[PDB]
RNA sequence: UUGAGCCUGGUCACCGGGGUCGUUAACCUUCUGGCAA
RNA sequence: GAAUACAUUAGCAUGGAAUAAUAAAAUAGGACGUGUGGUUCUAUUUUGUUGGUUUCUAGGACCGCCGUAAUGAUUAAUAG
RNA sequence: CUAUGCCGACUAGGGAUCGGGCAAUGUUUCUCGACUUGCUCGGCACCUUACGAGAAAUCAAAGUCUUUGGGUUCC
């Protein structure tokens, strides 16, 4: 307090505060690959989706769209990059 | 505005102490250069219209002040109304205000004049009442 | 051998691209995907510069309509460059032409484009002269004198014997723009984003 | 809305200032408040400052050392002649020696004293003493 | 600060400061431009675009990859809507406003509400035909609005 | 300051505090000193050789002189490992 | 389109003023006179 | 010796382009130029003097093509 | 009527409350809800204090105003 480095924050202190007030705003969601429980393909999907997905191949619907991060319930391995 | 028949009226339009003999065919057309870095047009060279009071192939000489400004009004004939836009200096307060004055010039048929289309007067001496301005060079939106 | 080696440099200097030529047509000698890719594959110009150090970097300007191809296979061949020109490093930069600011008096009536600006520009020669590690921050920090120093933010993947190649990449880019700047990497605690 | 830029720079530094911190941040950044900064580094007020480049307006950190009383802006951008400048000093400056005058002279951002070296008028940006 | 409102709130999107393709993606650019264009056959808007493609088929930011912004996308390949989005939504929202109040004559807060939509068309209508978006005879009638929507 | 002949005329030169570069008034009631002795090995600090800090009374109001004096004692290298200039 | 290095001459380690070269091409463009690919 | 300045609102002229504005080309309607071809006018010169025609000649302007080369759209503001 | 115009920037410590979001190898009830904790955005307010303001009552704005200039209406 009344001497800060403000050049270099803490990461904790940065993943705790809103993303625009960050002292460099950025997003804080990311893409996922997603494979059908019983398929073979491989579908890449966002974490704030607002649409139904669904897989290549025959499957149903991947997730169910929300205010914030969209529930999986297909027993899908993602990795995420 | 729109241009008509020269020989429209009841006195035969006709470009003043200009004669067509035998021994030279047709009647040839007389241009001058108003100066001051300005360019006679075209058009003016080689068209068809007379108007007595043009800067080009006419009498009116172009001396004094040239100003700037936009064009507003062209419903009337071969004049225009020029909006030139100022701003004044009030000393007590050390600020602007902003300030138009309306002039009065006239177009020649060379000239084809609509809304906005800022152009550039010359003093043309005493015309009609109010205009004593005639425009000389047109920075024209089209162009 | 063969001809297929004037058309290759535009221009003719005394031993430079002659020497960047010949090089890249022993390697093209390999058939392949690598003759396939390298076909149509030229250069315009090379020029020989100094580090802090006894090192030696060659900057390369590359024309505009190669880097689709370039991006893909200057790295098969920047590893055969560093190792025919005897411990010499290879920079490749595309070259660009910058215009003038419109000055009252010289009226430019074309327009400078925002792509043809030398801030862009030199945004363009900072993000092209890094080129396995992009930018991830950039910070223009004043002295009190007043000298500006820029410190470039870069990311930690792929520090494969770049580690100095951004050393010797400043060291360009220090008479390159006439403008100080240091690279440095962060440190990515934890796993996530 | 935000209509001045340099005013809320100048607003925010004057603040840290009389609070007593060490450190300021300011966001927007730009090429007048740059120029304004310099000024004032040069003639020794402020410290080193850090311009966050980002891709937008950018931000700015601001290192503090005391030893100035206010920063502030005049708003509007009245037309200095050279023959107000000292007008402006005794309306504005603390003194005759000590104070600022930072004008947008056609040669550049400068001070009132250097711009009287030049012989040359401009608009009034602010002051800082 | 909102325009008609008290709300202050600034929920919004950052983009990320890396202004690149993505570093794990395979658009190739000309597939996805060809898929824009298949979307607009099939008639959404072009917020519905980037929301369909950021949110299944994974790519971020289509400018990334594009090169241009897919509006401009659009303008180039011809399949460019006379009306711009947000004055044919906000037009859209006046008719069915207009429509409601005309099959209900009382609610005056309707009525309060057509007023601000009408005034934001207006201001909206104004910058557009001083762009150069729209003819400079644009001007907006409500009887001619149904037609203009549909 | 100084006239034209070149010494120094006033009443006398006020004191500045360490942690905000301020002058200290006459009348600064709440303006203290904090002396600290240097230390040798095996304890037994030498007296007569000090390190000094002044701390204005508008720092002691307002709370921060205890981080004031962590800073200024672990810039001088007094302490370790009470005050980081990263939070 | 910001900064760095010079020449020369001006009242006091200092300041204002004109030209340049490379970063990046450095009096844009026109008319006249000369040299000319 | 009978100066000099104050004056400059407003007009005229020289120098600078920081501060505040509008278009510099989108359907490229673009610097494009001892460049591949054409057409309209004028004689600023000479054919012996005015005058009438073709135009070598020198100049003003309009029509499809030729990549000269890096061919053109500022980020998207903890504004809307 | 908050006898206190609207927009925008900054400024001290804490705890309640409403709406949303994030996180918990947290609890509970036949995949969700309820409860608990922390963070954050936008509101309604509250306690202490006064770097600061006011003639004072008092005010996180009525502060950043003789060190007087962010913009704009009413009076
Ligand atoms: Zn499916």
């Amino acid at each position: 307090v009344l001497a800060v480095d403000l050049l270099n924050p803490s990461h904790e202190s940065e993943m705790r505060k809103h993303k625009l007030k960050q002292l460099v705003q950025g997003p804080r969601s990311f893409f996922m690959d997603v494979k059908c429980p019983g398929c073979f393909n491989i579908t890449t999907v966002f974490s704030h989706a607002q649409t139904v997905v669904i897989c290549g191949s025959c499957a149903s619907v991947l997730c169910q769209p929300t205010g914030g991060k969209a529930r999986l319930m297909e027993g899908c391995s993602f990795r995420r990059k | 505005a729109t241009e008509l028949v020269v020989q429209s009226e009841r006195a035969f339009q006709k470009q003043p102490h200009i004669f067509q003999n035998a021994k030279k065919g047709a009647g040839r057309r007389w241009y001058k250069d108003v100066g001051l870095g300005f360019k006679t047009p075209a058009e003016a060279i080689y068209g068809e219209y007379v108007d007595k009071k043009c800067p080009f192939v006419g009498q009116v000489s172009i001396r004094g002040r040239i100003l700037t400004g936009t064009v507003v009004s062209t419903k009337m004939h071969r004049t225009i109304i020029i909006r030139r836009e100022y701003l004044h200096f009030i000393p007590k307060y050390n600020r602007y205000e902003k300030r138009h004055k309306n002039l009065a010039a006239h177009v020649s048929p060379a000239f084809r004049i609509n809304e906005g289309d800022v152009v550039t007067v010359g003093q043309c001496r005493p015309l009609s009442k109010t205009v004593r301005f005639n425009v000389l060079r047109v920075v024209k939106h089209t162009e | 051998a063969l001809n297929k080696i004037v058309k290759r440099s535009s221009s003719q200097p005394t031993e430079t691209d002659l020497l960047v030529a010949q090089c890249l047509y022993d390697l093209e000698s390999s058939s392949k995907d690598m003759a396939k890719e390298l076909r149509p594959l030229q250069i315009t110009s090379a020029r020989e510069v100094e580090v802090g150090g006894g090192k030696k970097a060659i900057v390369v300007f590359v024309p505009q309509p190669l880097l689709k191809a370039f991006h893909k296979c200057q790295a098969r061949l920047t590893r055969e460059l560093e190792k025919k020109f005897a411990d010499r490093h290879v920079i490749f930069i595309a070259q660009r032409r910058i215009l003038p600011k419109p000055g009252r008096k010289s009226r430019v009536t074309q327009k400078r484009p925002r792509s043809r600006t030398l801030t862009a520009v030199h945004n363009a020669i900072l993000e092209d002269i890094v080129f396995p590690t992009e930018i991830i921050g950039k910070r223009t920090r004043q002295a009190t004198d007043g000298r500006k120093t820029i410190k470039v933010f870069l990311d930690n993947r792929d520090a494969n014997t770049v580690d100095y190649k951004l050393g010797s990449f400043s060291s360009v880019y220090h008479k390159l723009t006439g403008k100080n700047v240091t690279f440095e990497f962060p440190v990515a605690t934890g796993e996530g984003l | 809305v935000r209509q001045s830029v340099l005013a809320d720079c100048l607003n925010n530094i004057v603040n840290a200032e009389r609070r007593g911190r060490r450190q300021v941040l300011i966001r927007p950044s730009s090429k007048v408040i740059v120029k304004f900064l310099t000024v004032m580094q040069k003639h020794g007020y402020i410290d080193e400052f850090t311009e966050i480049d980002d891709h937008r307006s950018g931000k700015i950190v601001i290192q503090l050392n005391g030893r100035i009383n206010k920063c502030g802006v005049i708003s509007p951008r009245f037309n200095v002649k050279l023959k107000d400048i000292e007008k402006w000093v005794n309306q504005l400056l603390p003194s005759r020696q000590v104070g600022v005058i930072v004008l947008t002279t056609s040669r550049g951002i400068m001070s009132h004293n250097e711009a009287r070296a030049k012989d040359a008028g401009g608009k009034i940006l602010g002051f800082f003493y | 600060g909102r325009m008609h409102s008290k709300g202050k709130g600034i929920a919004s999107s950052a983009l990320p400061y890396v202004r690149s393709p993505p570093a794990w993606c395979k658009a190739d650019a000309d597939s996805v431009v060809e898929q824009i264009l298949k979307f607009s056959k099939k008639g959404m808007s072009p917020s519905q675009i980037g929301v369909t493609l950021r949110d299944s088929h994974g790519i971020p930011q289509v400018r990334f990859i594009t090169g241009q912004k897919i509006m401009r996308i659009l303008k180039a390949n011809g399949l460019a809507p006379e009306l711009p989005e947000d004055l044919y939504n906000l037009i859209k929202k006046a008719v069915s406003v207009r429509k409601h109040l005309e099959r209900n004559r009382k609610d005056k807060d309707s009525k309060f509400r057509l007023i601000l939509i009408e005034s934001r068309i207006h201001r909206l209508a104004r910058y557009y035909r001083k762009v150069g978006a729209l003819p400079p005879t644009w001007k907006y009638e409500s009887a001619t609005a149904s037609a203009l929507v549909a | 300051m100084e006239n034209e002949a070149g010494q120094l005329v006033d009443l006398y030169v006020p004191r500045k505090c360490s942690a905000t570069n301020r002058i200290i008034q006459a009348k600064d009631h709440a303006s203290v000193q904090i002396n600290v002795c240097a230390v040798d090995a095996e304890g037994r600090q030498i007296p007569g050789e000090k390190t000094t800090y002044a701390i204005s009374g508008f720092v002691r109001s307002k709370g921060e002189s205890d981080d004031c004096i962590n800073r200024l004692t672990t810039q001088d290298g007094l302490l370790e490992g009470v005050w980081s200039y990263q939070r």
